[PDB]
């Protein structure tokens, strides 16, 4: 039961992509700005997530969660992260997808009982420390120590000594989790020390996992899709699609010409903000190669020859065979 | 009276169900609640346990609830109805977890004599309680063998199911009956059928609510918001109201303007539209 | 005698005494409870004398007919003016699916309960199985020669009784195979089937159709019998005899109006509106059902198929 | 003759068998015989029990038999195979060397059989084995089969089969009596036809004489007619229960008043059925 | 140490194929070492026999496609026949694998083992030095490998023939890929009559012959064409003079055509019971009279079934 | 040069994904080489081995060999990445030393945790290798599962994908996926796509498998060899060589010519010719 600030996992990988999203960036009553704290756009949702920071800071988020709808590619991620940085201070961010669950050397209820102590954290000549690192100082995991860590925990805040604060769980592709795993959060949601969860979806009317008549939305249960709240996100113009990749290339450390956004841009809208942010990095190496310091479109032109993405490399495979 | 508005229909139903159990006359039979996602099914369940008795256990479990890993289906429904009697008073489950610590089964059948020994005795005394079953259509053929055994019972409580659906796949076969319950039990339950909320039965509901969550409101506001519920789902209103509140109190308005409602019905999407949007840019995306 | 018979399922048959046939064997139009239903009753009459004669010998009783024509109410006839204290055990087929039980001990506990040893004292096969920890196949055969020895030293003989299986047609391929091999013994007791599904996938297989969901290695054992529909002047006469046995008084206006819920839906749930027709009565303070009373419950309360059609057909338009 | 009457093609047919049988040429082979339900596929096959020897073991084991929940298939075919070889069969001895059967008794009881056989004490005699349904069966089970005619005291396989073209169970193809294309190219077919009018009298008369249920002529013309319009089983099933109802008037012998009334009374699967897909499809 | 219980009875009705009846050239001649007809396939036989003297059928397979009843199996018979005295050859068909008292990969790599022979077969060596688990089978191969090493004893490696290859799960093709890298392997020959089948175990991937892609490289294909009433009838007159049975001229013109109508596997196997049925009316030889009754008694499998499902409209 | 022929477009993509890789910039990512069969997905892989490193590890694992009877998937898949990690003052090898007949997690991180202190002591140095894992639209949910949490890892090697199917119900789900693959994942892929070979490119490769069997070959011989080898396959082409010579070698001709050609073409066929010839009987008995 030994509280380990320093011990944690941390995946690079995951924070690398959104490295530069620093606040939600609202300001006056909630009214959102064209670029603010990194982000750019998304100007409806951004100002609805700044209302959810506010009912989680009030308290009103009892047993609520958010879903955010939209197609791939619209910030998504990105607003969940800001969530957990608005709340400020360093608040754990637990992302996750959802076909992480189905693990064969582990339960699925071990897979979310697992990502739900990850985001819950304990301020407490004092060092920070979340519910995960409890049990792990606490080889064996019982549904005995559980409440045991929930008691002793949550006997220290109610000693006044400790004060908890709980992060954000980012569940991406939720329409892949099966209805057991959905009954166990639903407890979950129900106790005091829980995080917010934040559901993520692109698909519409989604049979829940397994031979289910059943046909709900955005493959959610409608138990717990009444205890949530939906914002849309929307698809990114091309204008502000460039804004967006002059901000990864500045946080890379890459110079890149107008024109190299300009075309760089153009792809985004045709496959996704997800392929066309991937291919700064391959693009700068080229143009080493050349002995280059910064992009020239030829260099784009050329990655964009090379290297494909999913949704057309497909294509072109099966109609070749055929 | 009592948090109910309008429902005429299945209040007055839940009345004579009473009668029946208070004369002794419910002995195989059961009560199915059928019934549009949240018209009150939950609370007519509720109020027949109130109505019944001032200490009559209650307990509230959905069909989903069984489908979980943390025992067996039997295991789960068992503590189920050994909650759901009382015999100060406490339940038969209460008692399980004292003269136990699982549970052996032997335990169960062990407690079982010993409670027909005082209840005989005439110092314990059993009062049957109300088992609630949301979203019934969940449970399978190898769960309703179990009720069927379950009721038979003496000490038994009274069952209520309740459900959504109309004719459906009995879960655990390849047949197709109402309410995707199996036939030997549709002809012993007594069915009751709630009809969705009128116009002026939403307003009264939301304006209960405000008081709930101190939320001061405009007549205009309170009936634009009325208007919502009916065109999208009740629980979609109810869910706006906190989230209203907050943005007026922002701006310091503290009695919440149409304006509000305007504006919180614009951020939050209800899962109709949530749905369509997604559905058109599927199908856009599918589009070359 | 371990007195666990049931009581609840035979309450909707307390009236049925007899099969009400005269000397020659052609149907009374009413007598001992039944009403009607002539052929069937004339045939079960055929059917009681095989079982006496000792021509049963393997062969099973089927009674395939719509629900609420009375398939239960006739079997429960046969055993009582077949013998005396003749032991009936109704089961539904859906019965075998049980998670803490194997399906053959679900089968088997309804078989030797439906069968009593006449010693004096009358106890069934399954009572000496329970008076002689768990009950396996060797403990059944080890009683059947304690049982075959005591009837054949004079002191004891064996009543067999009626096995009442509904829904046959969903006993899956292995029940049948259990019980086709009990049936061919010689201390099994009369089985009789009951359906209302046509030809059917025989549960279990997949591929084969057979009628009723029956496999053709059991059926060419089977007898068939068919039942018709109530008719309007039946469906009422019917009613009355049981609105009498549960000392209702019931107005002969509302007889009629009952009565055609019965054509509407089925005698199962006319006969179902009784009781709680009564307390409605009882709340404003009359001694009879009158007409309004029957007309407010068939408001109030729904039969299943109505109530499906409203919310199938509310969800077309509920969802787009 | 065992009262065969009719089944002219098949009867010769089974006649040829015996040769190979006799001659020692059947082995690698078996018998199917394909033929509609009720056309003496049991009874052909009973015959050759008989005129096979006085003392040949017969072993009767429908096809869904081997779905028992008691035991494994293997046990199931095990223990057929066991029985169907004074005199005894395996089987029995391996219940009395087993005072369930455990697998070192059976494969002792062989090895001391190899002795007294080979010694000149006793003799081993192969039976006949009957699958009835066999398209009940499934490739696990077929594998068995082809495994067990390999030993040198096999019995002949008789299977009997009421299907065309089937999907043979447990796999997703479709084979010619739901028996894989491995072992049809082993058997040898018989197929049984329906009876005639002729054929069909001689039968139910024989039948009422088995159980001493006399008739007027003009009774076994509608009877053998009812026979050929439903079933022959049908139509034997109606005797003794006519017979109940004449004996109830106090009439001598059966006539076709009481062929009336127990007709009415008791259906068969075709009128059953008609009577209900009527209230099905209302 | 040797019971040698080979499946005679599986090759009893192979007897007269003795060679693949090569002649001098690539070319063989048109009948010879019991062989009729099924020349270009003959000829590749003769191709494959040399890869494998030459050491060359290093990982490779054989795949003998074509209908059924058109000379599968003694062409198989026929090459272990050509390859030395004495060689292995295991004929199984591809559904032996789905037994109960038994794994798949036991009743494969076991077959693989009764198939390789040394100067005694392998699979002898697992009963001789039986605890015939993975573990021994690891263990006795290098104490064999070590023989060839001092010339004690050599290693002949014979035939697998499997038949049905369609019937085996992608969990067998995995493992015979395996086996078939090592170098005490014999030659695989497999045999398939149908097109594309989806691959058993998989319910979704195509593929030809029903073999997965990355063992259906390492085949090599040869087809086998039906045989005409012409040579059919020198075939079925092959097997009566084996089996000692004198038949009459005329009756293996009517016993051609009901081959070219059914198969060539369903006219060899009237020979024998047409035969019984002249010795039940005293006959030396058969008659077409004989052949015209067992035509009417027993029934070609497909003729049958044909006939119950007509009965059954 | 260095064998590789054609494939000019998918060489130099490769040739970048190296640079990642040197750059310490391939982390968290991973190359899926799309394309048809038979156009050297495994050499542009190879290659990659090869061009990287002196003992660079390499493994070629299909997705096929994951569905074994003797080790769960987990088992086969984590044999692969350890195997394919070197290390050097390959972890799969050390798991023989220390442990002994089976390798266990309690024994695995006792390795690796042993293997942090020498790594971090300066004596000991690990480098990873490449895993190519092809046939990718063989393996389940199950097995992708493992891949993310193994590409997170510090020693993580690189992994190469190849696959030959476009969209395809990712095996274990109701879901399709281009590439057989979640969407999960093709997000972080780096995809090349070879193109079939030209004439010119069939030819050269031919030249060089005859020059191993030193297999001599007439001129003609080479030009219809490529013929069949554009219209059938490269890798049934190939196969006739071998044959191909013992034929000429029969006759003592010395040098095969389009005789010996043109009749091995006639007397092995391929598998085009194989399912037409199967599929137009396959048709003919069952018109009947
Ligand atoms: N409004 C934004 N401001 C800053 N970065 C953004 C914005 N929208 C998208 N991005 C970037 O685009 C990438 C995709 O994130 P996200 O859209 O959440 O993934 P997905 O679209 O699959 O949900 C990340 O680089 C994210 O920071
Ligand atoms: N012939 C009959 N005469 C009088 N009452 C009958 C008769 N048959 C059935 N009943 C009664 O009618 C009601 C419904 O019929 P029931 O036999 O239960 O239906 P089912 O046909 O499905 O068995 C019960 O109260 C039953 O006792
Ligand atoms: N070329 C041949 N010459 C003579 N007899 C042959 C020839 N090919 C096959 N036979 C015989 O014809 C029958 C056909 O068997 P075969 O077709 O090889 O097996 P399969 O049907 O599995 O392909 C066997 O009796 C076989 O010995």
């Amino acid at each position: 039961m030994k509280i380990e600030e320093v011990k944690s996992t941390t995946k690079t990988q995951r924070i690398a992509s959104h490295s530069h999203v620093k606040g939600l960036g609202l300001d006056e009553s909630g009214l959102a700005k064209q670029a603010a704290s990194g982000l750019v756009g998304q100007e409806n949702a951004r100002e609805a997530c700044g209302v959810i920071v506010e009912l989680i800071k009030s308290k009103k988020m009892a047993g609520r969660a958010v879903l955010l709808a939209g197609p791939p590619g619209t910030g998504k991620t990105a607003l969940a992260l800001a969530i957990a940085q608005e709340l400020g201070s360093k608040v754990p961010f637990c992302p996750m997808v959802g076909s992480e669950v189905y693990s064969t050397e582990i339960k699925k209820t071990e897979v979310l009982m697992e990502n739900f102590r990850r985001a819950i954290g304990l301020r407490i000549i004092i060092q920070d420390v979340t519910l995960h690192d409890l049990d792990v100082a606490n080889t064996e995991i019982t549904d005995k120590l559980r409440g045991e860590i929930n008691k002793v925990v949550n006997k220290y805040i109610d000693q006044g000594i400790a004060e908890l604060v709980p992060g954000v769980l980012f569940v991406d592709e939720v329409h892949m989790l099966d209805i057991e795993c959905f009954t166990y959060l639903h407890r979950a949601l129900e106790s005091s020390i829980a995080p917010i969860v934040i559901f993520a979806s692109n698909r519409g009317n989604c049979v829940i996992r397994g031979t289910e008549d059943i046909t709900s939305p955005h493959g959610i249960p409608l138990d717990l899709l009444d205890r949530v709240m939906i914002i849309r996100t929307m698809l990114y113009t091309p204008q502000e699609m460039k804004q967006i990749i002059k901000i990864r290339a500045q946080t890379e450390g890459i110079n890149i010409s107008e024109e190299a956004l300009n075309h760089l841009g153009e792809i985004g809208t045709k496959t996704t903000l997800r392929y066309s942010v991937q291919l700064l990095t391959p693009a700068n190496l080229l143009a080493k190669i050349n002995g280059k310091d910064s992009i020239e479109k030829e260099h784009v032109e050329e990655i964009s020859e090379l290297f494909y993405d999913a949704k057309s490399s497909a294509k072109i495979l099966a109609d070749q065979q055929d | 009276s009592q948090g109910m508005v309008g429902q005429l229909a299945a209040r007055r139903a839940a009345g004579v169900v009473l009668e029946m159990i208070r004369e002794g006359k419910i002995a195989g039979r059961a009560v199915l609640i059928a019934g549009q996602p949240g018209t009150g099914k939950t609370a007519i369940a509720m109020g027949m346990a109130q109505a019944l008795g001032p200490d009559t256990p209650f307990t509230a479990i959905a069909g989903s609830e069984i489908f979980s890993l943390e025992m067996s289906k039997t295991e789960a429904l068992t503590q189920a109805f050994r909650r759901s009697i009382g015999v100060h008073t406490v339940s038969l489950h209460e008692i399980d977890v004292i003269n136990s610590r699982e549970i052996k089964s032997e335990v169960r059948e062990q407690i079982n004599a010993k409670v027909a020994e005082w209840r005989e005795e005439g110092k314990a005394e059993i009062i049957p309680g109300v088992l609630f079953i949301d979203e019934v259509h969940m449970l399978d053929i190898e769960s309703f063998s179990f009720l069927n055994r379950a009721l038979e019972s003496d000490m038994a409580p009274v069952l209520i199911m309740a459900t959504n659906r109309g004719i459906t796949r009995i879960r655990g076969t390849s047949y197709q009956s109402p309410h995707g319950i199996p036939i030997d039990l549709l002809d012993r339950l007594l069915i009751v059928s709630t009809t969705p909320y009128s116009e002026k039965d939403t307003k009264q509901i939301l304006r209960i609510r405000c008081e709930e969550e101190d939320v001061e409101m405009s007549e205009d506001a309170y009936t634009v918001l009325t208007r919502i519920g009916l065109e999208t789902s009740l629980r979609y209103a109810i869910q706006l109201i906190t989230a209203a509140s907050l943005v007026c109190r922002k701006r310091k308005g503290t009695e919440v303007q149409v304006d509000d409602i305007k504006r919180v019905y614009s951020l939050f999407l209800d899962e109709s539209r949530s749905t369509q949007y997604m559905k058109e840019y599927q199908d856009a995306f599918l589009f070359n």
